[PDB]
Formats: structure tokens, C-alpha cells, sequence
DNA sequence: ATCGGATGTATATATCTGACACGTGCCTGGAGACTAGGGAGTAATCCCCTTGGCGGTTAAAACGCGGGGGACAGCGCGTACGTGCGTTTAAGCGGTGCTAGAGCTGTCTACGACCAATTGAGCGGCCTCGGCACCGGGATTCTCGA
DNA sequence: TCGAGAATCCCGGTGCCGAGGCCGCTCAATTGGTCGTAGACAGCTCTAGCACCGCTTAAACGCACGTACGCGCTGTCCCCCGCGTTTTAACCGCCAAGGGGATTACTCCCTAGTCTCCAGGCACGTGTCAGATATATACATCCGAT
């Protein structure tokens, strides 16, 4: 028959055979199950929509057609969750979220 | 001659502003240059071993990527 | 002429607007190059390390920058004073 | 020379999200070590959780206790949505 | 008459232990009581051919037995010269034999029906000990708190002469009472409590005990029970159990008492299980029933109320297998079936329910909260309980109530007070002086109390309510005897009328399951102990059957099947097999 | 009168009693003490508490097991970076 | 008149106190009732072991008490010798769990 | 032949043939070396030497002749290095170093 | 079951240090959990390390690296003295 | 107070120019097909440990008080910091010169895995006694109004 | 304004209970054979890293004035503490039960491993356009005089 990729079984986008090899050959265990690259790829997929969404509504919002680092780093900063997740996270050529402190402003 | 010195008055007047800073003492220079001093000899000294490990005699910013990354404090970009 | 306390909020936005490295570029690679020279002589950096170095190291100081203002407001003050570094890079946790 | 990438599959995906959008490169070698560094956290603890059952094989039940741990609040719950349909997907075909 | 005095000079001499250590096997007088006691039967070797391969001193124990192979005592018939007053023939009979273990240098348990005067037994005893073997002291005592005042009332009413005291207090006054008298050596018997031993065990330990008293024994079960643990240390002659009886549930029980009072015949547990449950097959049960009763007969005293005094309407019983109502229904389907309730432990939430589905978060409706009608209309055991509490009203006859959980006590409180009764509620935190005037008031000659409220864990105590005479209890206990001395509270010596238990009981709920259950204990104590000697008419009739075919079917049944109490899950009730996100609107 | 209806005090974050919080403030050495402090150290502890056992549970569901046992709690406070010798 | 000491000797006396011993500083059953009725949320009908929950109060009064000296640090910096909220709040800012 | 254990060949204490099977089935990698458990058990034995001596040092000076967890934490919160290696970690039943800050002490 | 343990040769090495010494149960159970901590920490890091490297074996130049990596200053140069004279007595059988 | 002024900032427009999105060919890694074997599923067993309730001792917590010392607001002052202008020095960019340092192919070969065997090291269960905890009493000492 | 009083360290005797020593039993570490293949080594190429000159341009240095703020003093008052009294609820001891945690045995499905085959993805050109930058304009804001 003709080779019908498990990507596209899947439904997905990721790759699920790059996923099956690395956590074959990446000493996590003796023998990898046939369904965790799958739900890997997925996952993998998901946080990836989440980041590319709020950096593009944050491009978008400057009148720019490209994410460049600094959206990617503003987007993240301004959400809860991702900021959470990347705390220890610094985004290279990101820079600071705009922010006075508020007895610092003149009377 | 006096290398943390190059680490001139107004560059740290530039990261304390982005910091959010209104009105600096004038002893925070010197306190800033022992601070980072401390910090680079800390990652410093991580990478250099992980050259000595692999060998070579040069360090690659993966090497850095690492030293950083076991310090506690990833660097997404240069890596991977 | 603008009264004291009005450029400082100019220079704010300007920084926390923008997005470059702020230190000098040379000065940092030879303060790099010093401190390694310790550990081994006669040792080589490729550049795109010494370009992490100076990212990590501005990084750094920012969050350290943010967390002395805010020891600095908390004893009712907009000066930061070397105390002020103190207390909080103890608090943080390397003393 | 073969340095690979996930830089075509997030490519697509933002296709997908915002049509018609495009991305940096340094966004983009953003983008790929971030999702290196979630593969290897998620895959990391679930090498631990096998071990500590005594157990010697990657199911999908591992990565979505993984998933649980590693990603805070409603992320998770939406992460998990997604994977269980696609696995789901999956055996079906 | 005959004894030297307390002097505390004199007594240090024998009170204290001098030698700190000095503690041998006693190789003689194990010797010789197991030569008695294989003398007056002969299976006690059963132990030593055990417990010998398990020992290499009872190697030459059993060699020492084994080379070999005052005629009448003093049959003390007669009421004690020097107490003051008037035994009953069976009191003298107990005394005689605790007289004659006396001599064979072991004791036995003396485990009496409640009511019949051990104590007065065990105070004839000691004194008989001093008088007539010319020891004064020391002994020790341990009691409820409740009747450590009653210990002294009656030392103090027999046998005068003898010295005792509690150390009763907290940390101050008993340490003074320490210095000052039990280290000054200034008594005969002391009178502590479980706490208190507990608490005292550093100076109760340096005295060269010559018995060691316990009322109550059936505290002792738990061989780890930290008591037991103590009592280990407490160097003794012999020793002595008063318990009014042995064997609550398990069989393991009575081994656990035996170590207590003989710790070198019943040192080993595995010999007597084995041997009791060593015929999986089932037609030597009989001859393992024979040997037990030859094995149990010198050991233990045992008496009954109902042959030593009539005088006794027995009493009478009935399980009133009531129905369940509606929302109980529902209540029931939802803890089996599924908002904090932490509904594991199911088997006491279903035993909520089973009574009262109100005791659960809301069960009746409101805010606001009415009482009147809805109470009553839809709790089964509610129901048939005003039906039958106005048929005994009209008759007149003070009611006694008691229950598991103090929650459905308060609840009756609620319907009492709908019911224009005059009730009374002893609970566990009642104050103890609340306690007292409220069992009087009770008790008063001229009484308005109908109801008599009262815990069944806290009913076992030294309380008194001959007065009533009905005793209607909710819910039957784990243990039988632990509600069946809560009957025997308004049966005890004193009580004329008919006692009219009315342990009520629920159809297809986990009722009938722990109602079997205790059938089944009840049983094997029966067994093993015996020998050693809408409307309510309607429910009645049909109650009065079901309750005849169990006991029928629990009547004669094998001890193996007896104990084996299969594990029959009660989850089946007619059939059941269980147990996008926020975005920002603008990134400018 | 009609009382069936008892109800529970201190509800539970009160069982945190105000000395307790004083004793460990003084083991962390602290002299004088304001009024509302009480109040945000309880605050504080509860969210604490709500992580770690989070992660136990997580673990404890995992194995299809229904006691979160130590050894759980353990791994759940090394994942967190608080790592606990003395239990296993 | 009786003897009163002046305000702040006691406090001393506490910290020396606590300082050098080592036992637990709040109540077990409130602490074990506080535990369960949190983890009612995350699953229905779990049961603890006995080792867990002692792992847990041995975490949680290590992690206030550490909150504490940090606290302490703060209002100290500030002219002060009394911890009032802000500090705890600023302590907990710099830790980095805002 | 004789059995003669690997430990004394090392001269060690602690066991090499444990360390050894440790680092196989532990999905470390998927070959380990002959010498690495002999050098592991050597650090592993310095480091446990180390701690023991300095944790025996305090029980001495608190007057007595076993190490309970207290001696622990304070031979690790009093040295500097060891401090720092176990910074994270908290000693079930240790206690805290003897510390009052100078401003709260009376004038 | 059988619950492995390094009691014994904690024992034996404390024996060595303080002879005069004992050790109570919760001590050590504090010094097992150390033991396994840092062996976890090491071993772990050698397995990072030989992962960088395209190697595939842990020899004892990754334990050598990763222990001068975790261990602070002077511990790290007495472990690494102790560990090699070890290795060298060992392989001179 | 307001206003006009000066300064700095947000906005629209034209230009470039360097990076991104695209297209191609090649190859290596993923998919199809098949076999063997062992890990995990699933029954079934045992008993360890958990779950709720109760009772008594005793210390801790809750409460109210009296009073002082510290938290906070207000004033003055003087000092060190900001702002702005003028100077100068160093970063950055570019260009010379070289070579070692780091990444690809092909061949061993020693060493680590696998397998059989077999013995001894280590683990569990059972003792006993000494180190620690407890307690009582006495001298020392620090605190606090005279 | 030093003597009274309350907390502390030391010593001493005693009790008790947890660490350490012994003893059997089992499985996993060692011996000892074999043998594949990782990796060590020696070819290969290629390219990025190392002490000197010249030049532009701006950021760093230095300095003077003033000013507002950090610091110190004073007062005020009110919050927090030390303490004595009373309630309450941990804590330990206890009772009951059954769940479910850990263990065992057997079968089979699923996964590793081999062969075979081809197409998805990766590196190498490549064209054009999104954004940077400069300019000029409009406008928003600050600030001192009236
Ligand atoms: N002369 C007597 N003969 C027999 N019994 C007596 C005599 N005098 C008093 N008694 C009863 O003997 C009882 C002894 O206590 P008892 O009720 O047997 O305690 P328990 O409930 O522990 O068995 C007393 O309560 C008293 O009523
Ligand atoms: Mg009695």
C-alpha cells in the first residue's frame, strides 16, 4: 500500500515519527508506548498555537506584519499562565513589559 | 586597566532607568560592578568546565547555554 | 528648563520602550575575557557566547534594578541606596 | 550536515492561526528552543513517573500526567483536550 | 488482729523493691504450677511441646516435669468473721475458689454477671489475704474513674480497718500524695485509674506488688494496648480480672486475658489458634468445643443472674424490621451512587441515613428551619418510633432511648420538644455534675421526664435507671455485649417490671448486615460460655418472623463458619457494582 | 428551643491559631508583631498548601492508587524545589 | 508593686526559646482537618497516609518560618522593628511567587 | 577462583557492584563504564565522611554521643560550601541556627 | 519486601571518622536520602553530559566533570583527589 | 489659576535593502509487512493500614486591661543629587596577516553486554544495655524600679 | 539612686527505649567464556579566532546652581505588649469496620527488531517587500510669569 503518514492519521502538524525517534533514542525508558508520540505532538502543537496567537495579535497591534522576539516576549509577559510557565524563561533581544511605579509620577 | 570599570556610570544608569529608577546614590556603581562581577564568575566558571569536558579549547554559546541553564535561569534564542 | 524629576520619567519610557542592549559591547567582552582568564589561560569564546553572556548579565541586573526600587519605595523613599541592593539580593537568595 | 528544526511544522501552524502573518528568524529559533525545552520537560518527568512505578514503558498516560504537572491552570486543561482527540483521531483510522 | 502495723519503717522493708534487678525466671514455681495443672488435666502439655522446641530453658522445663511420671483446703463456708456483715451462699463459693487458685499458686478471672457484688467478693477476698495470711499490703487497683469513689465507699463499708486512697488530682496534688504517702509506704491498697496508671507508672513500678486488681477487665484486649503494656512491668505475684464478661467479639480476646493473668501457660499465640481452628473439616468441631471447655474450666469463674436470684421479669426483646421512607430512599441512592462530604467510611453514612436523613447538610428544607410535622413524616424508624411512643405514653411508661451517635440525640431533643415531652439527655460532654442532677431528676420519686436520653458508649457506666421500663434503642451495636450491658442497665438487681427492648432495625439497608454480624459474635460467646455453667401491630407480627428465622439459622452453625463472618459487600441495594481562555483586548 | 441545626467555627484556616503564627515568627526572630499580620500569613499558607497538594494528588491519580502516600508528597515538593530529607 | 517586665524583654526570652529547640510549632489535627479540606477540591474521597501528613507540616513550617526571617529583614530595612503586611507582600514579590 | 569483592580492590566502603547496577538500570545511558562505579562510590563515601564528621563535632559540643537530625543541620548551616550544596533542601526535624538580629537587642 | 539501603556503610564509614560515635534511625534515614539526592544529582548530570557529547557510555570522566560541576569550591577538588586515587588503586589490581 | 511659550513627541510620506517565503533535487529516515518474546493486564489473595466516631488530662488559646514606647505626621535644614553645557576619549567600523581549532571517512580492537553458575554479602528478625531524657535542688545571673 | 525577684546553668541520680550485635537465608555480584561494536585514531577540508593602523561620532567626564529630598528632631497618640483569668480542644487511649496496597501466576497483545521501499524534509539558490530611517507637521505637555 502507499505510505500514509501517522501525522496525518493523527490529524496533526507536528511530526509524530521525529517525536517517536527522539523519545526512543533519548534514554527516557526501555521501550516507548505507540501512543505517546501522538499525544506528545499534540500537546506540542497546542503551546504552540497559544504563543503564536497572542504574539501575532501583539504584532498586529503595532502595525507590523512579523512576529519579531519582542512580541513574542510582550505576549508572554502579558498573559498569566505563560508567564508562569516561562518564569525563568529570559527571551533573547525580548526586553521589558512598560511599567512606572506609581509614587514615582509627579504631583 | 580596570576592566568592571568599563562598566561606565551611565551604563548602569541606562539598566537602572529601565528598571524602572528615578533618583540613583551615588554609591550603587560600585555596589552594581561587585554584583555582576559575582554573577560572571559564577557562569563563567560552569562553562569553561563544560569545554574542559568536551575537549576543545573554545566556548561555544551552547556551552554558555548550558552553564546558564543549570544555574537556574534558561536563554531561549542563541540555544537549541 | 525642566524642573528636577521630569527627564527621569522620559529616560523611563525610553528604556522600558525599547528593546537594544545597553551596555557597551567591547567593555563587556573584555570584562568577560578577564574574569575567564582565571579558570584556564589560553582560551578561546566564540562570539555568539560572549553575545549570551551579555544578555543573561542584562537580564540580570533589570530584575535586580526593579527589585531595589521597590525595597527603595518600601521605606518610603525614591533614592536607592546600596542597602537597598543588599536587602534585596538577600531576599532573593544568594546573599 | 543535517541541523534539524521544527521551524516548517510552528510555520504551519501559524499559517493556520494567522493567515497571513509572517515571522522573524530570531522569532523563530525562539520558537523551536522553547518547544525543545517543553519537549524535554515533559519528557523528563515522565521518564521519572515511569520509574517511580516501577514501570518500563512511555504510555500516553504518562505524558498526560506530564502535561498535568508541568503546565499551570486552564493550559492544561485545554492541552489535554487536544491531545485526547488527536490520540483518539489516531487509533480510530 | 495478727499483723505488724504501718509502721512506714516497717513496710519500706517489704513495699519497695530492694533488689532493682533482681528478676529470675522462676524456674520452681513455673514447675509447680505446671505440674498442678497438668495434674488436674493433661492436654495443658499441648503447650509445652510448643512452646518447649521454642524455648531451650523449656527444654529442661519439660525434662524437669518429665522424670517424675493438706488434703482438703480450707473450705471457707461460711460468711468472713471479720467482715461485717452477710454473704450470700455465692459470694462464700467465689470466695473459696479464688482461696483455692490462692493455693495452686495461680488465679483465675472472675467474670460474674454485673450486679452480683465482685467487688464485695474481692474485698472478702484481700481481707481473708491479711487476717488470715497475715499480709497486709501492698496491692494495687485499677478502675473506671467513674467507680474509683465506689472502690473506696465499700473498702471503707466491709472491711474498715484496711488503709486506701486514689490518686485522684491533677499533677500537684498527686505528686504531694506520692511523696508524701505512697513513697511513705502509708497503705495497704491503692486505687488508681486507666489514666492514672498510665500516668504513674514511675513510682507505681517500685513497689513489690502482691496482686494487681483490675474491675473491668475487658479493658485489657488489645495486647498492644499500651495498658498492657504497663501492667507488663508491674512486678507481681499473681494477679486477678474482674470483668462482668470476658469475650466480647473475638475468640483472641480470652487469650489476651489469659497472658495477663498466667503469662507462662499462654505465652504463645500461635499454639492456641492453631489449635482452636485446627479441623477445617468439620466433624471434630464438637470435640474441639469439649476440649476448649476442659481447657477453660479451672481458669475461669463465671455466674449468671438468672440462677442465683430470680426475682427477675427476664426480659424480652423484639426487632422491629422497619421499612424505609421516601427521602430516606433517595438519601440512600446518593451515598451509594456519588460539595465537601467526604463520603468514604460509607458504612457510617449509611447508618446516618438509615436513622435520620437530617443528620446530612440540609436533608430538610430551608431557611428558614420549622420544626413540626416534616420531621417525623418521612423517617421510618421516626415514624414507628411516635407511633409506639405514644401507645407507651398512654400506658405511662418512662421511656429510655440510646443511640450510637449523639447527632440523632439531638434530633430527638428537636422532637421532643414538638412532642410537648419532658426529656433528659446525658451525653459524652455533659459536665459531670449536669450528669448527676440530671439522672436524679430522672430519678426523682415524683418525675415529668418521659424521655431518658443517653448515648449507648456512655450508657456502660456505673448509672443507674431502674426507674423506666423500656429501653427502645435505634441502632444494634458491633458489639452485642457493648449494647447488651446498656440493657442490662435498666435490668439490673432492683428493676420489677418487664423490660421491653425494642432495638429497631431497618430492611435491605447495611442494618440487617451488622445486625447478622452481631448475631454472629452473640453466638459464639453464647457457645463458648454457656456451657461452662403504619401500624404498629402489623410490623410487630411481621418483625417477630424474620428475627425467629435468624436466630434459627444461627442457632447451630459450625464454629469455623461461625468466625469465618464472610465478607459479604452490602453495594448492591437490588443491584450495583461500584466501590478558548482570556485574551487582552489591546497590546499597545 | 428548635435546635438541630449546630453549625462549625472557625472554619478551618482559623484552626491556624494567632500564637502559632506568633511562634514561628519568633523562631524566624521577629520582636513586634502588628494586627494584620495573622490574616495575610494564613492567606499565604493556604495557597502553600494548595500547590503542593495539587502535585500529590496528580502523582497519587497516576498510579491509580487512592492514598496519597509519603513518598508522593515527596516527589511533589522536589518538583517544586523545596526537596525534604527524612521521609524517603 | 508587682514585678512587670518592660515591654520587649519577653520577646527575647521567646526568640532565644524557639530559636534553640526543634519541635513542631502548630497543632497537628488543625493542621491535618486545614490539609483534607483543601484536598476535597482536587478529588473526591482520598485518604492520607500518616507520613504524608507530617512531609507536609514539616514543608509548610519550613517555608514560614523562612518567609518570616525574610520579613523580618524587610521591616528591619524600613526603621522599624513591628512586620506589618506590606512587608510580607514585598518579601514575597522579590522571592518571585507574586 | 576465589571471590574477591570490587569494593576492596577500590578500597572503598560503599558498594560498587550496587553503584553499578544502580547506573545501569537507571536509564542513564545504555553502556557504563568499568571504572565509573568506582569513582562514584568514592565521592559518594568523601562527601558522606565529611558531613558525618562535622554533624559528630556538634554532638560533642552539645555533650553527647549520637548524631540526631539537629547535628545535622548544624554542621550543614554552620560550614559554607555544604550550606550552599544542600541550599534548597529542608531537614525534617532540624530546627534553626541561633540567630537575633543587633537592632532588636535592648539599649 | 527487600528494601535496599546504605545504612551499613554509612555505618562503616562513620565508624571510621568518630569511632566513638553512634547514630540515631531518623539521622539515618536523613544521610540515606542525601546519599541517593546527590548520587541522583551526579548521575543525572553524566547522563547530560554524555547526551551533549554523542557518547553513549558514563565513564569516569563524566562522573569527574559532573562532580566538579555540582560541588562548591574545596569539596569539589577533594572529592575529585579522592575519586581518582580510588580509580587508580582499583585498576592496578 | 491660566496662558503662552518652548520643547519634545506622535504621525504621514518616500527609499531601500536585507531577510523571508518560495522552488528543486536528493537522500535518508519513516512507513509497510512479519516474526518472536516478554512486559504488562487481569484475575485472585492476604493483611496492613486507613477511616470515622468516642473520653479524660492538661496545656494552650481567648479575653480584657493598663500603660508606655514606637509609628507617624510636621518642620527645618543642609546636602547631595539632578539638569544642562562644555570637553574629551573610547566604542565601533574597516582593513592587514597568519595559523591552529573544530568538523568528516575508514579500520581496527579492546571493552562492555549476555549467559551460565555459584557462593557469599547483605537484609530481615530477634535480642540486650547504655545514652538520653526527666527531675529535683542549688548557685549564678540578668532585669528593674528604688 | 542596688537589692529583690525571676529565669538559667549546672550537677546528680534514675528510669527507659532505641542503637547495636547476632544469626539464617537468599539472590545478585563475581568468575569466566564469548563476541559484537563504540570509540579511538589517523587521514580529510574549511573556516573562525588571534596584535596593529585610520576615522566618525556620540556617549562619558567634569562642573556649577539650585532645589528638593533625605535625615534628624519633636510631639502626639494609639497600637501593641505583658499579664492574670477563664474556656476549649489537642492529644493520647480506644473501638469498630472494611478498603486497597502489595503480591502471585498466566496468557497474549504489543513492542523491539529485520527487511524493503519511497517520499517528507533539508540544504541550496532566489526574487521582492516590510520595516527601518530620514524628513517635516501637528499636537501634547511642562513651566514660569501675571
Ligand atoms: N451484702 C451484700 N451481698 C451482696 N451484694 C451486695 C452486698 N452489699 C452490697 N452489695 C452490692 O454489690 C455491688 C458490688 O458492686 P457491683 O455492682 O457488683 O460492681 P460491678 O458493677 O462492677 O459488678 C454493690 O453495687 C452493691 O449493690
Ligand atoms: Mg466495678
Amino acid at each position: 500500500a502507499k505510505a500514509k503518514t501517522r501525522s496525518s492519521r493523527a490529524g496533526l502538524q507536528f511530526p509524530v515519527g521525529r517525536v517517536h525517534r527522539l523519545l526512543r533514542k533519548g534514554n527516557y525508558a526501555e521501550r516507548v508506548g505507540a501512543g505517546a508520540p501522538v499525544y506528545l505532538a499534540a500537546v506540542l502543537e497546542y503551546l504552540t498555537a497559544e504563543i503564536l496567537e497572542l504574539a501575532g495579535n501583539a504584532a498586529r497591534d503595532n502595525k507590523k506584519t512579523r512576529i519579531i522576539p519582542r512580541h513574542l516576549q510582550l505576549a508572554v509577559r502579558n498573559d498569566e499562565e505563560l508567564n508562569k510557565l516561562l518564569g525563568r524563561v529570559t527571551i533573547a533581544q525580548g526586553g521589558v513589559l512598560p511599567n512606572i511605579q506609581s509614587v514615582l509620577l509627579p504631583k | 586597566r580596570d576592566n568592571i570599570q568599563g562598566i561606565t556610570k551611565p551604563a548602569i544608569r541606562r539598566l537602572a532607568r529601565r528598571g524602572g529608577v528615578k533618583r540613583i546614590s551615588g554609591l550603587i556603581y560600585e555596589e552594581t560592578r561587585g554584583v555582576l562581577k559575582v554573577f560572571l564568575e559564577n557562569v563563567i566558571r560552569d562553562a569553561v568546565t563544560y569545554t574542559e569536558h568536551a575537549k576543545r579549547k573554545t566556548v561555544t554559546a551552547m556551552d554558555v547555554v548550558y552553564a546558564l541553564k543549570r544555574q537556574g535561569r534558561t536563554l531561549y534564542g542563541f540555544g537549541g | 528648563r525642566y524642573r528636577p524629576g521630569t527627564v527621569a520619567l522620559r529616560e523611563i519610557r525610553r528604556y522600558q520602550k525599547s528593546t537594544e542592549l545597553l551596555i557597551r559591547k567591547l567593555p563587556f567582552q573584555r570584562l568577560v575575557r578577564e574574569i575567564a582568564q582565571d579558570f584556564k589561560t589560553d582560551l578561546r569564546f566564540q562570539s555568539s557566547a560572549v553575545m549570551a553572556l551579555q544578555e543573561a548579565s542584562e537580564a540580570y541586573l533589570v530584575a535586580l534594578f526593579e527589585d531595589t526600587n521597590l525595597c527603595a519605595i518600601h521605606a518610603k523613599r525614591v533614592t536607592i541606596m546600596p542597602k537597598d541592593i543588599q536587602l534585596a539580593r538577600r531576599i532573593r537568595g544568594e546573599r | 550536515t543535517r541541523k534539524e528544526s521544527y521551524a516548517i511544522y510552528v510555520y504551519k501552524v501559524l499559517k493556520q492561526v494567522h493567515p497571513d502573518t509572517g515571522i522573524s528568524s530570531k522569532a523563530m529559533s525562539i520558537m523551536n528552543s522553547f518547544v525543545n525545552d517543553v519537549f524535554e520537560r515533559i519528557a523528563g518527568e515522565a521518564s521519572r513517573l515511569a520509574h517511580y512505578n516501577k514501570r518500563s514503558t512511555i504510555t500516553s498516560r504518562e505524558i498526560q500526567t506530564a502535561v498535568r504537572l508541568l503546565l499551570p491552570g486552564e493550559l492544561a486543561k485545554h492541552a489535554v483536550s487536544e491531545g485526547t482527540k488527536a490520540v483518539t483521531k489516531y487509533t480510530s483510522a | 488482729v495478727g499483723l505488724p502495723p504501718h509502721d512506714p519503717e516497717s513496710n519500706k522493708k517489704r513495699y519497695l523493691l530492694k533488689d532493682a534487678n533482681g528478676k529470675k525466671f522462676d524456674l520452681e514455681g513455673t514447675t509447680k504450677r505446671f505440674e498442678h495443672l497438668l495434674s488436674l488435666s493433661g492436654l495443658f502439655k499441648h503447650f509445652i511441646e510448643s512452646k518447649a522446641a521454642k524455648d531451650p530453658k523449656f527444654r529442661q522445663v519439660l525434662d524437669v516435669l518429665e522424670e517424675n511420671k493438706e488434703s482438703i483446703e480450707f473450705q471457707f463456708r461460711e460468711s468472713p468473721a471479720y467482715v461485717n456483715g452477710q454473704l450470700r451462699p455465692y459470694q462464700i463459693q467465689g470466695v473459696n475458689w479464688l482461696v483455692s487458685l490462692h493455693k495452686n499458686k495461680i488465679a483465675g478471672i472472675l467474670a460474674d454477671e454485673m450486679g452480683l457484688g465482685k467487688t464485695l467478693q474481692t474485698i472478702s477476698f484481700l481481707g481473708y489475704l491479711r487476717y488470715i495470711e497475715k499480709i497486709p499490703g501492698p496491692f494495687l487497683v485499677i478502675a473506671p474513674k467513674s467507680t474509683l469513689n465506689n472502690w473506696l465507699r465499700e473498702i471503707n463499708r466491709w472491711t474498715p480497718d484496711v488503709n486506701a486512697f486514689i490518686l485522684q488530682g491533677d499533677k500537684e496534688e498527686r505528686a504531694e500524695l506520692i511523696q508524701k504517702k505512697l513513697l511513705g509506704c502509708d497503705f495497704d491498697v491503692v486505687i488508681a485509674s486507666y489514666e492514672i496508671i498510665i500516668r504513674e507508672k514511675s513510682p507505681l513500678k517500685k513497689i513489690n506488688w502482691e496482686y494487681i486488681i483490675i474491675d473491668e477487665a475487658h479493658r485489657i484486649k488489645n495486647e498492644e494496648s499500651m495498658l498492657s503494656q504497663v501492667l507488663r512491668e508491674f512486678t507481681s505475684r499473681n494477679r486477678l480480672l474482674i470483668t462482668g464478661t470476658p469475650l466480647q467479639n473475638n475468640l483472641h480476646e480470652l487469650w489476651a486475658l489469659l497472658n495477663f493473668l498466667l503469662p507462662d501457660i499462654f505465652s504463645d499465640a500461635q499454639d492456641f489458634d492453631d489449635w482452636f481452628s485446627s479441623e477445617s473439616t468439620e466433624e471434630d468441631q464438637d470435640k474441639i468445643v469439649k476440649q476448649l471447655h476442659t481447657v477453660l474450666q479451672p481458669f475461669l469463674l463465671r455466674r449468671i443472674k438468672s440462677d442465683v436470684e430470680t426475682s427477675l421479669l427476664p426480659k424480652k426483646e423484639l426487632n422491629l424490621y422497619v421499612g424505609m421512607s421516601s427521602m430516606q430512599k433517595k438519601w440512600y441512592k446518593k451515598i451509594l451512587e456519588k460539595s465537601k462530604t467526604r463520603l468514604l467510611n460509607i458504612m457510617m453514612q449509611l447508618r446516618k441515613c438509615c436513622n435520620h436523613p437530617y443528620l446530612f447538610d440540609g436533608a430538610e428544607p430551608g431557611p428558614p428551619y420549622t420544626t413540626d410535622e416534616h420531621l417525623v413524616y418521612n423517617a421510618a424508624k421516626l415514624q414507628v418510633l411516635d407511633k409506639l411512643l405514644k401507645k407507651l405514653k398512654e400506658e405511662g411508661s418512662r421511656v429510655l432511648i440510646f443511640s450510637q451517635m449523639s447527632r440523632l440525640l439531638d434530633i430527638l431533643e428537636d422532637y421532643c420538644y414538638f412532642r410537648n415531652y419532658e426529656y433528659c439527655r446525658i451525653d459524652g460532654s455533659t459536665a459531670h455534675e449536669d450528669r448527676i442532677q440530671a439522672i436524679d431528676d430522672y430519678n426523682a420519686p415524683d418525675s415529668k421526664k418521659f424521655v431518658f436520653l443517653l448515648t449507648t458508649r456512655a450508657g456502660g457506666l456505673g448509672i443507674n435507671l431502674t426507674s423506666a421500663d423500656v429501653v427502645v434503642l435505634y441502632d444494634s451495636d458491633w458489639n452485642p455485649q457493648a449494647d447488651l450491658q446498656a440493657m442490662d442497665r435498666a435490668h439490673r438487681i432492683g428493676q420489677k417490671k418487664q423490660v421491653k427492648v425494642f432495638r429497631l432495625v431497618t430492611d435491605n439497608s447495611v442494618e440487617e448486615k451488622i445486625l447478622e454480624r452481631a448475631t454472629q459474635k452473640l453466638r459464639l460467646d453464647q457457645l463458648v460460655i454457656q456451657q461452662n455453667r403504619i401500624d404498629l401491630d402489623e410490623l410487630l407480627l411481621k418483625s417477630e418472623n424474620k428475627t425467629k428465622s435468624l436466630n434459627a439459622k444461627y442457632e447451630t452453625l459450625g464454629l469455623d463458619d461461625l468466625q469465618k463472618f464472610n465478607q459479604d459487600s452490602a453495594y448492591e441495594w437490588n443491584g450495583q457494582d461500584f466501590k478558548k481562555r482570556e485574551r487582552k483586548e489591546n497590546y499597545s
